[PDB]
């Protein structure tokens, strides 16, 4: 039982940048191991016994540390290095992993291409209404949607979903889905999603009246 | 009781043996200490039994020191009970060892000795861990019975202190 | 060579139990400890426990010591983990991993692909595919977005393509969201030159192999 | 010295400390014991200090028991010196532990704790071995100083025994 | 420091015989390992951790034991099993090997074909004389040569050398070499080697007078 | 694949020193302990010590702690052992062996071929090949033995064949014996039908590659 604390939680690194991530153990441990995980795959072993690279790990990586303080550093991040890195310890039963550090490819800020879709008649013919707000190809990863209905602020009844980082553009895309009954959609008229992002000088919105096509 | 010479010498010996068991229990043994060590009970409790050995030298100043030594015996008997339970039922008080003692044992713990790899249950490494845990359980229970010894003799004095005065 | 094979997914009812497996190959199965590791997005990687298939000794994480039950067969060279009394909080990826001792410490040097367990009362409903019909509402900068809402299906892997695979540039398919109905929903979208919305009849293709369901929908500003 | 009450009580306490340190030093710790444990010195030496606490009850029968307790203190002080050297300069007296104690620790030794595989010098397994060796060195040296305590007090009695008689 | 004692020192086993060899540790050890060595090669790992056969070891072998008493047993000895088997322990620093058990193929007793060679003139032309006694194709491994010179018993000045066990006949051959100066050989006249073996009803001898060819 | 390569033989003067080597290949040299084991016929297998090439830590058998000195080069992936102050009692086969941890204990799972060290003052004399001329002295049961005494050479590997290799059945070549002269001697013999001693001119062929010496001798009852 030892807690492994990783910093930062997200590391954004521009291609070729030297970067370091740290693992801090609530008690001193003989060694730390590092694993790389990419979404949809199991954690690959990456560094073992503090500093030994696993088979096929690019010598671009190195690891160091002792006692309670350990780190993994990349002399230059490649685009392929984008992953979550987990430290792990064996010094106490049970063995424990860190929370991970997500490595992100840092790029030039890009404004979200905001779009909104009404609930189409096909869905109203099912008694249900879902309003989709779309933010294409924005960066950074942060953003927030706001849902407004006759200017009243919605809450709770919207689910947020995000792509992973585009492995070519390195932007993100996000969609937000307000959901309503048919009778709820058919009460109010003016539906808006409001978007705040560092790629914008201000809040922005896309909106529609219900009834107009 | 009248036997103030005999009883005072017994207290000095109980004090010296608490000090010895304390320093022995401070021999580096890993990330976590017993509460007894962290509170320094065998040091400050130990010298209090030496001081109530003042009744070897035949004022209510002695009542003050006897009462403090009685409080020390009670708290030592409670603290050593707690550490035995802390070792054997659950590590409910995680008293981090003094870091100059951890410097020699930074990677070991005796409050758990099951290995995470079951092949190692047979291993000498595992048998060493249970040996230290058994020694600590032994030292704590030796310290408990001599702490309980003090409580009996001091209570049998403070009883006469108040019924005299 | 050295490889751990796992069933890729398990669907199990609440309160029920599951006995997932880990077929070892390419090494002496009885000579290494086999470990099980849970992963959930809200808790990271939790070590569950281990079995030594040589004798049969197990050890367990205390926060699992009655949830899991490890087993191994020397003859098929397979480790098993049984989870009892399953709940939402047991929905996870479960990896088997083989620990060697190497470089002076223990080392999870090979991993299974993981078994995704979903604990759900729900049943294999197929997707209600609704068109996100594009408009000036979805027009900006002279491009327009258009999409399909692959709504209210159950077992998570739907697949979506556009124009039968002929459209791939500018497509995004989002991760599915589990709704309070216990049914998954997903959206897929593409951005195109807004003038193309007139002539090009963009088609989204949906497949849900668990319900063996194929759907295609026309997505254009010819409905609202 | 005249203080026969005070000194006899001190001896009983020294005896009880030896018995406690002895049973503690018999907690399973591997293939080899200290000579103190193998000779059972803390048991038979311990009760001899309790018995020479007979001078609490005020004949040359006491001279016999005092002389035996003096021999016990001398031999205990020599035996605990030997075991400290046996641990720290060379394992020159390989006193095999009593087999009912070895049953719990059949695969470990504390008279060597260098691992044959140098990668393991960092290992927790190695740190556990040195922890037990340090505890034994501590218990033996605590037992030495209380054995030396007995020798002083008994010699300061047998001196008066012969100069009285 | 633990002494590993192996028994027997030589194990003679007929092809197909089930046999067992034992290893006894002066103190209890967590496991025993067994190695097979054939002359002129390094010790092959054979059994590890008491009972696990090494890669390619015939399942004909098995190992068992605990604490201070361990054994290796062969369900049927093959002719290829003839080797020395060493137990080894890791439980105490330093790790230690046993003395080994030589496995020998037991066969029908065979009398030594005794022969003797004089020192030839080529060697006397070098001032030196060596008398060679030869015992071809005997079994068992035991034998003793005796050297007699005008019936006087020689001692010390003879070296004994033996083949390994013939991998086809499974007999042994032995040669004994009495050595002398030219002047020592040219004093005495009657040179004999006397052979005692269980393949013989009695001592036997081959001998020559010096001067006769 | 996994392999430890050693020089097969070393000849060294008394009091001198030798630095034998162990080239690792096919595995991560720095991830395993490398051990050295002595073998002598009178003492069996003595463990000498080990080095961990990762850092450089060593441990030694107490009865060797000033005789051996272990070293490793991470770059050539080679372990070394240096023996000082060499004596007759240092003549041995020396194996390097790599220990893994496997099946719950340490395990010498791969070994070098071994280096035979001979500590000798002597010098590379070639063999005095004397014919063991056959006679009725060497006749029994109607067979006769005949041989060659390959006497008083030094470095141990002579090779002997008969009739240039055409005779092999019934041949024995004995192990060489080290004499009190410090020179090795060896005998080789063959048993043949005694009548063949008349016509067949049996030849023993001797080679001593250390002294580059080739010898052949006629062996027949035509001398005594």
């Amino acid at each position: 039982q030892i807690v492994l604390s990783q910093s930062p939680a997200i590391l954004s690194a521009s291609p070729g940048e030297k970067v370091t991530m740290t693992c801090r153990a609530s008690s001193s441990v003989s060694y730390i191991h590092w694993f790389q995980q990419k979404p949809g795959s199991s954690p690959k072993p990456w560094i073992y016994a503090t500093s030994n690279l696993a088979s096929g790990v690019p010598v671009r990586f190195s690891g160091s540390g002792s006692g309670t303080s350990y780190s993994l550093t990349i002399s230059r991040v490649e685009a392929e290095d984008a992953a979550t890195y987990y430290c792990q310890q064996w010094t106490s039963n049970p063995p424990t992993f860190g929370g991970g550090t997500k490595l992100e490819i840092k790029r030039t800020v890009a404004a979200p291409s905001v779009f909104i879709f009404p609930p189409s008649d096909e869905q109203l013919k099912s008694g249900t209404a879902s309003v989709v707000c779309l933010l294409n190809n924005f960066y950074p990863r942060e953003a927030k949607v706001q849902w407004k209905v006759d200017n009243a602020l919605q809450s709770g009844n919207s689910q947020e979903s995000v792509t992973e980082q585009d492995s070519k553009d390195s932007t993100y895309s996000l969609s937000s889905t307000l959901t309503l009954s048919k009778a709820d959609y058919e009460k109010h008229k003016v539906y808006a999603c409001e978007v705040t992002h560092q790629g914008l000088s201000s809040p922005v919105t896309k909106s529609f009246n219900r009834g107009e096509c | 009781m009248r036997e103030s010479k005999t009883l005072g010498a017994v207290q000095i010996m109980n004090g010296l043996f608490h000090i010895a068991l304390g320093g022995l229990l401070m021999i580096p043994a890993g990330i976590y200490a017993p509460i007894c060590v962290t509170v320094w009970y065998p040091l400050w409790g130990g010298i209090m039994y030496i001081i109530s050995g003042s009744l070897l030298a035949a004022v209510k100043g002695k009542m003050i020191m006897n009462s403090l030594s009685l409080f020390a015996a009670i708290s030592g008997m409670i603290l050593s009970i707690m550490d035995i339970l802390n070792i054997k039922i659950s590590h409910f008080l995680k008293m981090e060892s003094l870091n100059f003692i951890r410097a020699h044992t930074p990677y070991i713990n005796i409050y758990n000795c099951e290995p995470a790899n079951p092949s190692e249950k047979n291993s000498p490494s595992t048998q060493y861990c249970y040996s230290i845990q058994s020694l600590f359980l032994g030292i704590l229970s030796v310290m408990l019975i001599f702490a309980f010894f003090q409580e009996l003799v001091i209570a049998g004095i403070v009883e006469n202190e108040w019924k005299r005065t | 060579q050295v490889q751990l094979q796992q069933p890729g997914a398990e669907l199990v009812k609440p309160g029920a139990s599951v006995k997932m497996s880990c077929k070892a190959s390419g090494y002496t199965f009885t000579s290494y400890n086999m470990h099980w590791v849970k992963q959930t997005p809200g808790r990271g990687l939790e070590w569950i426990g281990a079995i030594y298939p040589g004798n049969g000794d197990t050890s367990y994480n205390q926060k699992f010591k009655g949830k899991a039950t490890l087993t191994a067969d020397k003859s098929s060279s397979t480790a098993y983990m049984q989870l009892s009394s399953l709940t939402s909080e047991d929905s996870a990826v479960y990896y088997c991993a083989r620990s060697t001792y190497y470089g002076g410490d223990w080392y999870f040097n090979v991993w299974g692909a993981g078994t995704t367990v979903t604990v759900s009362a729900a049943s294999t409903k197929g997707p209600s595919v609704f068109p996100l019909a594009p408009s000036s509402k979805s027009t900006s900068g002279g491009t327009a977005a258009l999409g399909c809402l692959v709504k209210d299906y159950f077992p998570e892997p739907v697949t979506v393509s556009w124009n039968s695979g002929a459209l791939t540039s500018g497509v995004h398919t989002f991760p599915a969201v589990l709704q309070s109905s216990g049914l998954y929903s997903l959206s897929s979208v593409v951005t195109v030159p807004s003038s193309s919305l007139g002539t090009q009849t963009y088609i989204c293709n949906v497949n849900h192999k668990p319900s063996n369901t194929k759907v295609d929908k026309k997505v254009e500003p010819k409905s609202c």
